[PDB]
């Protein structure tokens, strides 16, 4: 909603490929976990890509070669690019963060966002 | 606001044939068009329909599959093709106008009717 | 919005097609939904395009120019049902006037029947007077009122009943209801129908 | 006037100076283990985030336990005896072996603590290979706080800085070759924090062991040279000593993990500027519990001496030099208690809320100094007991239940977590009180008991 | 996942009632709750959206003011509550599931929808009392296409609220039988009729009985049809 802004979407064609990315905002960030949910109707949220502070990817079972998560320290952004975009990767896409309120706290806090359409047909 | 029947007159059995109506004075663009049949010494009976652009032809069971419509609101006319022609369809077809808009049934105009006989 | 559409007469295993016009210049995609006569609608289509998990492959969706397309490449027995179109307005959702198929089928002439109020009517103080047309397949007709060659209005309610499984024929019922002394004060009592497999109007009447 | 006032306050300074560099070194060593396990994952923050939570109580059970050794050889080098010091010291490291048993069970039950708290699997597994680790830094932790409670006795704060201080620049290269598995160490990760810690625990106690030996300061009192056999008859005697301060530094954290619990239901947002507060005033709180371990060992010395007002002299510049120091450092929370609150997080919700209550944590910083100092002056005292007693009848009796009337209830409109702040306040006055008229009656006390309980 | 809905019933005009929306198998804070509206006869109709909160919440301009919807996350319910109701309120309520965030991903190119509907509950408002039927005879006569085939009714009218069924010789006959759906009257009570297409030939001399029955009242009403 406001920590976390998704910006992409559209329509593309079969085999194209997008780039999506997310903007934070009131999260440090740099110590903060992102990762990417899509949601299509009828079936139920489910993970994508995940990438921690060390910038560890771990890419979904069918998603291996085919997205490419990136993520910037300086400007506070994650970006996910997807390639070979098939008819089934229709959904809206979520940003998810989730780490660490402060530097005191102990329990970790997470942070939806409000989601970007993406429709691939002709 | 008058009807003309062309085509027809005397053919073989088995034959093929090609029934055209001509209106005067009113558009069939928003109407719809429908041919009856009535035999000498006996009464009128529906032989088929054409709604406008979009809704389809409609025919009766005596006559299904051997006959065809179809309109063309750029002439005004609408055309009527006929195969396996037999001398029992030996008639008079008169050609009828639906003005209504739903399509409940006007028939409001006909035509003078043309014969149409088989006889080998 | 605009289901132009309203009533197909659609054979089996034939390709058919629908548009919804959204009637405004707000920029929505239709989401096709499809309901059976009498229960819970169920979703087929969403974007205009995408196809929902567990439809057949034979409904797809187009968006030609700015209106929204729906179309079935074959029709099984199966999908004879009635179907919407959603689109969303700011914040509003509407749907359509709505889109009904019909089995294809050769016009028949429907036979008349005319039943004029019965005696134990009589004591109660009003009569109903009935007209019931039979086996006719446009579904449109026409059915008026005349009482001694007057044409009456505002009296008279019709209901028609759904499609047959055995030949796909419809029926229909007009009743008429007037008061004890209108209907001793008048003479002569006639239903006329006209339909589309009809050659000229015809007419039941009946004196008392 | 001055007279001693100014000599005594200068050598309080000193010998405190080198102690307040030796704790910000003990913090450290922890926040480095957290904001470098943060360079790894969020997870493996959290996780060596609620291990360092359920650590820290557990072993300041026994660092309160030593403070008792710490006055008693304070009071013997003062006197002149020097010669019964080595015995002392030997039974203190025998007693810090034995105290290390509970503790590590306590720590070995740590996956049943962290049921209780909704931890996930992945977080509870890395807690659970944290703790697992630095139990093997426990007994190393403990020998070191009593050998550096020897030093410190001699009026000798300089080692325990600097092995303090090369510890924690060891903490960074040893984390890094174990979290991230370089020069042949395996690929840990965020638990190689814990295996890191240990092994500069180790390295520390070592160091502190060889400068002991050879010195040429602690030559004299030859202590690794007898090897007194153990006696149950002093360890008895030298925990009775001990329990006590080591009950009150359990109850005041277990004080503030309940306020925790009890402000949870006052939302999200409440809670995160509550731990900014408390965690800033916990460094603030660094500040002058370094005077008052001095203020320990200046009265221990003194009472050696047979000094009395001499005694009474340190302890009176001791609760001034705490005042004044929490006066700045009150003062400087008030004028940058934005700056602070911007270093910790981003939202600037909780920058908000934490900026009022780093205004009520100004206040409490002032009246946390009268507390702690007069309580280490009378433990010098040898009055360990006493402290147990009105600390705790201030902080239980008081904070909580009036935090809870003030806060989250109206029998006096509820206040916020501004209530429990206000809580704390009423807390630390009078038990700034108590303690500080607990004081007044000893240094005035007949000439002769004071010098007999100060042999307790 | 699975919708189930409650309520409905007879209500006075002017009136009030509460409907009640019960949702299981899924995480009620992702998702949002709208109720649509069929009368009789007619097409589906939209009436108003909630999300998990009230933050976020919807109706539609013909129904804006009377109705008010609200929902318990506890027990995972949506609460839609109708007062002032009018005689054009009668018809089936279903409730449906789509995104919670509707609006802010709703575009030219997106359009999620509704996934899972309910059975819908029917709720009617009426001024009648619970009336039983009152059958009456439509037989042929002479003139009635006489010596080929024929038909023959029976009629019900002035009944109310359950739906009248009908039924020829006890069951015995249901070959050619239409009935056709009830008519409501200006007078609040319905209407409703069966014909059958029987046989001319003196209408193979068999006695013809039209049974009715309408639950309320438990009345097997029993009509002898027989020609005038
Ligand atoms: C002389 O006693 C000590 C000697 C050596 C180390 C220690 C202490 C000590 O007392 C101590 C604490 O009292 C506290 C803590 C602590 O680490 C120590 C030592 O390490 C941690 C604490 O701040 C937290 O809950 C956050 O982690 C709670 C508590 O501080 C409480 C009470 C304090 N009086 C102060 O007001 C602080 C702000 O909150």
């Amino acid at each position: 909603q406001r920590q976390l802004v998704e910006s992409g979407g559209g329509l593309v064609q079969p085999g194209g490929s997008l780039r999506l990315s997310c903007a934070a905002s009131g999260i440090i960030f740099k110590i903060n976990d992102m990762g990417w949910f899509r949601q299509a109707p009828g079936k139920e949220r489910e993970g994508v890509a995940g990438i921690t502070s060390g910038g560890r990817t771990n890419y979904a079972d069918s998603v291996k070669g085919r997205f490419i998560i990136s993520r910037d320290n300086v400007k506070n952004t994650v970006y996910l690019q997807m390639n070979s975009l098939e008819p089934e990767d229709t959904a809206v896409y979520y940003c998810k963060s989730d780490g660490l309120i402060s530097y005191a706290a102990s329990q970790l806090s997470t942070y939806w966002g409000k989601g970007t359409p993406v429709t691939v047909s002709s | 606001v008058q009807l003309q029947e062309s085509g027809g007159g005397l053919v073989q059995p088995g034959g093929s044939l090609r029934l055209s109506c001509a209106a005067s004075g009113r558009t069939i663009s928003r109407y719809a068009m429908s041919w009856f049949r009535q035999a000498p010494g006996k009464e009128r009976e529906f032989v088929a329909v054409a709604r406008r652009s979009g809704d389809g032809a409609f025919y009766a069971d005596s006559v299904q599959g051997r006959f065809t419509v179809s309109r063309d609101d750029a002439k005004n006319t609408v055309y009527l093709q006929m195969n396996s022609l037999k001398p029992e369809d030996t008639a008079v077809y008169y050609c009828a106008i639906d003005s209504d808009t739903f399509y409940s049934g006007s028939y409001d105009y006909w035509g003078q009717g043309t014969q149409v006989t088989v006889s080998s | 919005m605009t289901q132009s559409p309203s009533s197909l007469s659609a054979s089996v295993g034939d390709r058919v097609t629908i548009t919804c016009r959204a009637s405004q210049s707000v920029s929505s995609a239709v989401a096709w939904y499809q309901q059976k006569p009498g229960k819970a609608p169920k979703l087929l289509i969403y974007s205009a395009s995408s196809l929902y998990s567990g439809v057949p492959s034979r409904f797809s969706g187009s968006r030609s120019g700015t209106d929204f397309t729906l179309t079935i490449s074959s029709l099984q027995p199966e999908d004879f049902a009635t179907y919407y179109c959603q689109q969303s307005s700011s914040s509003l959702i509407t749907f359509g006037q709505g889109t009904k198929v019909e089995i294809k089928r050769t016009v028949a002439a429907p036979s008349v029947f005319i039943f004029p109020p019965s005696d134990s009517q009589l004591k109660s103080g009003t009569a109903s007077v009935v007209c019931l047309l039979n086996n006719f397949y446009p579904r449109e007709a026409k059915v008026q009122w005349k009482v001694d060659n007057a044409l009456q209005s505002g009296n008279s309610q019709e209901s028609v009943t759904e499609q047959d499984s055995k030949d796909s024929t419809y029926s229909l019922s007009s009743t008429l209801t007037l008061s004890k002394a209108d209907y001793e004060k008048h003479k002569v009592y006639a239903c006329e129908v006209t339909h589309q497999g009809l050659s000229s109007p015809v007419t039941k009447s009946f004196n008392r | 006037s001055v007279h001693r006032y100014k000599k005594e306050a200068s050598n309080l300074i000193k010998l405190a100076t080198p102690v307040l560099i030796a704790s910000v070194a003990q913090t450290g060593m922890g926040f480095v283990d957290t904001i470098m396990a943060g360079g790894v994952s969020a997870i493996d923050m959290a996780a060596v985030s609620i291990a360092a939570s359920i650590w820290l109580p557990s072993i300041l059970f026994g660092v309160g336990l030593l403070m008792a050794l710490v006055p008693v050889v304070a009071q013997l080098n003062g006197a002149g005896r020097q010669h019964k010091i080595p015995f002392e010291v030997h039974q203190g490291l025998i007693l810090a072996l034995l105290v290390s048993v509970p503790i590590i069970a306590v720590l070995f039950q740590t996956q049943f603590i962290i049921r209780f708290m909704d931890v996930e699997e992945a977080m509870a597994t890395k807690t659970v290979g944290y703790m697992h680790a630095v139990i093997f830094a426990v007994p190393a932790y403990l020998l070191f706080q009593a050998l550096r409670s020897f030093t410190d006795g001699m009026s000798l704060t300089k080692p325990a800085m600097v092995i303090g201080f090369i510890g924690l620049l060891l903490n960074i290269p040893l984390n890094w070759i174990f979290v991230y598995g370089k020069f042949g160490a395996p690929e840990l990760g965020g638990v190689g924090c814990g295996v890191a810690t240990a092994i500069v625990y180790w390295i520390m106690l070592l160091l502190l062991l060889f400068y002991i030996v050879t010195s040429k300061r602690l030559a004299h009192v030859k202590v690794f040279e007898t090897f007194h056999k153990p006696q149950p008859k002093e360890l008895i005697r030298l925990f009775r000593l001990g329990f006590p301060v080591a009950a009150a530094l359990f109850f005041e954290v277990t004080l503030f993990a309940v306020v925790a619990l009890l402000v949870a239901p006052l939302g999200s947002t409440v809670v995160a500027a509550h731990q900014v507060a408390l965690n800033f005033s916990s460094l603030v709180f660094m500040f002058p519990m370094s005077i008052g371990a001095a203020v320990s060992i200046r009265v221990g010395h003194k009472l050696g001496e047979q000094d009395t007002k001499g005694a009474a002299i340190a302890a009176n510049v001791g609760l001034m030099t705490g005042l004044a120091t929490a006066c700045i450092t009150a003062l400087l929370t008030v004028l940058f208690r934005e700056q602070i609150a911007l270093l910790y997080t981003e939202n600037q919700v909780v920058v908000a809320l934490a900026m009022q209550l780093l205004l009520f944590a100004a206040i409490y910083q002032c009246m946390d100094a009268v507390q702690v100092v007069a309580a280490g002056s009378l433990r010098g005292y040898k009055d360990m007991t006493a402290i147990f007693h009105r600390t705790f009848i201030s902080y239980w009796v008081l904070g909580l239940p009036t935090g809870y009337i003030l806060g989250m209830t109206n029998w006096l409109q509820p206040l916020g977590a501004k209530g429990f702040w206000l809580g704390f306040i009423i807390g630390l006055s009078a038990a700034a009180l108590m303690l500080g008229q607990r004081l007044y009656w000893l240094q005035k006390q007949s000439d002769d008991v004071q010098l007999h309980l100060a042999a307790k | 996942v699975q919708l189930v809905e409650s309520g409905g019933g007879l209500v006075q005009p002017g009136g009030s009632l509460r409907l009640s929306c019960a949702a299981s198998g899924f995480n009620f804070s992702y998702y949002s709750i709208h109720w649509v509206r069929q009368a009789p006869g007619k097409g589906l109709e939209w009436v108003a959206y909630i999300s998990s909160s009230s933050s976020y919440t919807s109706y539609a301009d013909s129904v804006k003011g009377r109705f008010t919807i609200s929902a318990d996350t506890s027990k995972n319910t949506a609460y839609l509550q109708m007062n002032s109701l009018r005689a054009e309120d009668t018809a089936v309520y279903y409730c449906a599931r789509g995104y919670q965030y509707w609006q802010y991903h709703a575009s030219w190119y997106w359009n999620g929808g509704l996934d899972y509907w309910g059975q819908g509950t029917l709720v009617t408002v009426s001024s009648a009392s619970t009336k039983g039927p009152s059958v009456f005879p439509l037989a042929p006569s002479s003139k009635s296409t006489s010596g080929g085939t024929a038909a023959l009714g029976c009629l019900v009218k002035d009944y109310f609220p359950e739906p009248v069924t009908v039924s020829w010789n006890s069951g015995a006959l249901t070959s050619g039988v239409h009935t056709f759906p009830a008519v409501l009257q200006s007078s609040g009570l319905y209407s409703l009729s069966s014909v059958v297409t029987v046989p001319s030939s003196s209408l193979g001399t068999q006695t013809y009985i039209c049974n009715v029955n309408h639950k309320p009242s438990n009345t097997k009403v029993d009509k002898k049809v027989e020609p005038k």
